[PDB]
């Protein structure tokens, strides 16, 4: 881990004393260089997970976050080419630095043994994600997005440092293998369900619940892209990768300090969902599915069954990527029309033929597919929630439809129908943001052709 | 045959004896608690260092 954490650190001298004309370009390709040589943490050819040292541990939930959270940052990198390139050369700099620092710090959560480690780098990745929001948004509504972003997580993150506090002082250690091994059961009491709700309404605040969502469509909608690639792809499964982490200290109290949540993210999904049938902005539309779908990952996670865990990672890193690619396509034409309002260019297909081709995969990843690690994640689940109780079904297959129906209309008013031929600013296409859907989808391919992979702790 | 004192031969310190003894503890002094004992030992390197959070030097 080390071995990927401090080329990670040696990118930023890259950035900083390489020439204005190559230093995209190297740090995108080193930065490659680093994914690769994140895959030798995939050698697990045994039961036993991967330690080594005290700081760092490496098990088949972490890899898949870490191999991914390596592999967005060229794509990131190159998003975020085209915009901020009449930027000064510092300015720059300072936006690769940025990103680089959130590699490195989700890195290090997601390789974290003990929990105050995880609970100080799932912080630090508040500040990375402000500057990038705030001196690098378009519009004027990104300082209350942020300030709603980072308060939101403040407020649910003090009562989390509370309880590891407490966990610390009680059993001495607050180290996960040694949690797993000496785990004593709760004596349920209001004492106790106060530090269940504090271990989890940090957590249940960023993935996010429907009770609290405000902060995510704030932060997408007025993030540059790079942002909202991020926010959408591992900072909300930086609250899953907690939960699944901290529920073992917390049994038997999840059996029943669950139902509201479970019942929250539910209907809370369907309501998402119905906002995403309606919706002017397609950056909010992306969002509110975000929102729907970390919502089935919530009650996946409070279910804790195998299947359910399974479902959650698969759903976890699918969303993840989809998502990537979706926000990387409407930037596509936000790049031209700076507008985000999607009934403004609909005709689309007749100048971008092969982007349309990348909208379609990207939705039918959204929707059930089923040959996906979409379908998977969201079947597994579905019938952990359906042995749980078989009136879950009723639910999900509202979201099913809604789920549908928004993909496909996104998919039509914005490529089907007559060309708004009122738009001589349409530009062909890059190379550079058709390589990008290329590297979106590729991936979902190759691990739908070995999810072996792509599973959790339970398989 | 008195003889009159000089100047400064009153006001000094005379040497005087007596088959009196000592007056052993005056002040009626009770018995002093005992000290806290001194932890006897050649110290050594803190064991795993820092027990802090999760340093591990
Ligand atoms: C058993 C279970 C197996 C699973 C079966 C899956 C069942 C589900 C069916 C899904 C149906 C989806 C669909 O409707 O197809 C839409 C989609 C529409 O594309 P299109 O609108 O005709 O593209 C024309 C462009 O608009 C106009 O531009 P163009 O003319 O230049 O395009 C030419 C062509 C050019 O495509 C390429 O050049 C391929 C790029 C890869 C190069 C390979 C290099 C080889 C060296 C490797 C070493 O098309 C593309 O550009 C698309 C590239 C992306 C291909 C994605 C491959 C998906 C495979 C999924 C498996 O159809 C496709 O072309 C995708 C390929 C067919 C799907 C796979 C069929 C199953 C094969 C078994 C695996
Ligand atoms: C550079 C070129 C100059 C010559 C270098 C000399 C090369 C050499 O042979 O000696 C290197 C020297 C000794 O190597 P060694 O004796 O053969 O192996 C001993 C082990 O490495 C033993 O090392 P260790 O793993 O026991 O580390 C000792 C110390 C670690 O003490 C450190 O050096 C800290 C390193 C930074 C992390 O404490 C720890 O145990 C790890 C705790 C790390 C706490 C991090 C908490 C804050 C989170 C990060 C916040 C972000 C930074 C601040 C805010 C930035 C924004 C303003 O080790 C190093 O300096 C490598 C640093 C490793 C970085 C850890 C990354 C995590």
């Amino acid at each position: 881990m080390l071995k990927i954490i401090l080329p990670s650190l040696m990118l930023l001298p890259l950035t900083w004393l390489s020439s204005p004309k190559k230093t995209w370009t190297n740090v995108t390709s080193y930065s490659f260089l680093i994914s690769l040589t994140s895959l030798t943490l995939l050698w697990q050819t045994d039961e036993n997970y991967k330690n080594f040292s005290n700081m760092f541990s490496s098990d088949p939930l972490s890899t898949p976050l870490i191999i991914l959270t390596a592999w967005l940052l060229p794509l990131m990198l190159m998003a975020s080419q085209n915009h901020l390139k009449k930027d000064n050369n510092v300015l720059q700099k300072l936006y690769i630095s940025m990103l680089i620092s959130l590699q490195i710090l989700l890195i290090m959560t997601f390789s974290a043994t003990e929990l105050i480690m995880f609970y100080i780098l799932f912080e630090a990745t508040l500040i990375p994600t402000l500057i990038i929001i705030t001196r690098w948004g378009n519009q004027t509504e990104r300082l209350n997005a942020g300030i709603y972003f980072l308060f939101y997580t403040l407020i649910g993150s003090i009562p989390l440092l509370i309880a590891l506090i407490l966990i610390q002082n009680h059993v001495g250690t607050l180290n996960l293998m040694i949690l797993s091994f000496t785990t004593h059961t709760l004596d349920a009491s209001w004492s106790n369900n106060l530090l269940w709700l504090a271990c989890m309404m940090a957590f249940l605040i960023k993935m996010p619940l429907y009770g609290v969502h405000l902060w995510l469509p704030k932060a997408h909608v007025e993030a540059p892209i790079a942002g909202s690639m991020i926010l959408a792809a591992i900072l909300l499964k930086l609250g899953s990768y907690g939960m699944i982490r901290i529920s073992i200290i917390l049994d038997p109290l999840t059996k029943y300090m669950a139902y509201p949540f479970i019942l929250l993210s539910l209907w809370g999904m369907i309501m998402t969902s119905s906002i995403c049938l309606r919706q002017t902005d397609l950056k909010s539309l992306i969002a509110y599915s975000s929102v729907s779908h970390m919502a089935l990952v919530i009650a996946s996670i409070m279910i804790q069954t195998p299947w359910s865990f399974m479902g959650a990672t698969m759903l976890m890193i699918a969303h993840g990527l989809t998502s990537s690619l979706l926000f990387c396509l409407a930037n596509s034409n936000y790049e031209r029309i700076h507008s985000r309002t999607m009934i403004m260019a609909r005709g689309l297909q007749m100048v971008f033929p092969l982007m349309a081709t990348w909208w379609l995969m990207a939705s039918l990843a959204n929707l059930a597919l089923p040959p996906s690690i979409n379908l998977m994640g969201e079947l597994f689940i579905t019938m952990s929630l359906f042995s749980w109780s078989n009136f879950t079904i009723i639910l999900m297959g509202i979201n099913i439809i809604i789920t549908g129906m928004y993909s496909m209309y996104m998919i039509i008013t914005t490529q089907r129908g007559k060309l708004t031929n009122h738009m001589i600013n349409l530009q062909p296409s890059h190379t550079r943001e058709l390589t990008l859907m290329a590297l979106h989808m590729i991936p979902l391919i190759l691990l739908t052709t070995s999810p072996k992979l792509i599973t959790g702790l339970t398989m | 045959g008195w003889v009159r004192p000089d100047l400064g031969q009153l006001s000094k310190v005379t040497k005087v004896k007596t088959d009196r003894p000592l007056p052993e503890n005056p002040y009626h002094s009770r018995a002093r608690p005992e000290p806290n004992p001194v932890i006897e030992g050649d110290l050594k390197p803190a064991k795993h260092g820092t027990r802090f959070f999760f340093w591990t030097v």
